[PDB]
């Protein structure tokens, strides 16, 4: 998944 | 660039706006010097059942009888958390957006943890760790009483705690610390190691001098402090060991998604 990435992306 | 000092007070303004229990406010709650009531103390069951409200906790509901999932379940959502926080504190560190977003995920894949356990110290001291923002404290022998593997969680973070509070390090020498353990340069993965590393250099010089200004009477604190990253390693090492009895022999115990996406393929 590419949840880290969510986090990153704001 | 050149100016340390202003690396140095950057990283400590975006730590304080991230973090919202510091090392400071924990040391007050901890000695018992500050204005506020003492910490409810988590002993046992009861103590437990009775401060849980005020643990933060948003689910589907009641979670279960046994103590050890009912901490193992809490903990976890502290957990989330914290990688949040240390997310939103690695966007602040000049360059790291700068860098491939998929550089940015590997770093904060392996770097979280080593973070957590790093900040955990500050919230600890020989007998007991603060949680939910310092209103209850959760004490040792209680984690340390629990069935196995549940027990053998939270010692060794305490057994580090112990040592690395010894360095008497603050919130501005801990700010530039942990952006020094996120821009790792040797992180398994990384597609281009060389802008990461120079990011770190002046991480690195700025740490130096920071721990240079701040504790004039410890000489060499700096390669002490560096020495603590070995004793970091060997606790998400360990962890992630721990995980797996409980993944092989514990049932229903499906980590948060973010947790199993940390630690898929970690290492
Ligand atoms: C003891 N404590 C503060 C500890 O803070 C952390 C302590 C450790 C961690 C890391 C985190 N660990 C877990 C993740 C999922 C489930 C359990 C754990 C435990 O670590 C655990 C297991 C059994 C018994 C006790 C803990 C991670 O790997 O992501 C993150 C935060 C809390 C806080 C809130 C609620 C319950 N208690």
């Amino acid at each position: 998944s590419t949840l880290l990435a969510s986090l990153l992306q704001s | 660039s050149a100016d340390l000092r202003a690396l140095a007070k950057h990283l400590y303004d975006s730590y304080i706006k991230s973090f919202p229990l510091t090392k400071a406010k924990a040391r007050a709650i901890l000695t018992g010097k500050t204005t506020d009531k003492s910490p409810f103390v988590i002993y046992d069951m009861n103590s437990l059942m009775m401060g849980e409200d005020k643990i933060k906790f948003k689910h589907i509901t009641e979670q279960s009888k046994e103590v050890a999932i009912r901490i193992f379940q809490g903990c976890q959502f502290r957990s989330v958390e914290a990688v949040q926080e240390i997310t939103e504190y690695a966007k602040s560190i000049p360059g790291f957006v700068n860098l491939d977003l998929n550089d940015q995920v590997t770093l904060l894949k392996y770097g979280v943890h080593e973070i957590i356990y790093t900040m955990l110290a500050s919230l600890m001291n020989k007998d007991g760790v603060l949680i939910s923002e310092g209103q209850g404290f959760m004490t040792r022998e209680f984690l340390k009483s629990l069935r196995k593997p549940f027990g053998d969680f939270m010692e060794p973070k305490f057994e580090f705690a112990v040592k690395f509070n010894a360095l008497e390090l603050d919130d501005s020498d801990l700010a530039i610390f942990i952006a020094v353990i996120i821009l790792s340069g040797d992180r398994p993965g990384l597609l281009n190691v060389k802008p990461i590393e120079d990011i770190q250099d002046n991480l690195l010089q700025a740490l130096e001098l920071q721990l240079k200004l701040n504790h004039p009477e410890s000489s060499q604190l700096f390669a002490k402090l560096l020495q603590k990253m070995t004793d970091l390693r060997q606790i998400v090492t360990e962890h992630v060991q721990l995980l797996q009895v409980i993944k092989k022999t514990e049932t229903d115990m499906s980590l948060h998604p973010l947790l199993q996406e940390i630690y898929k393929d970690l290492y």
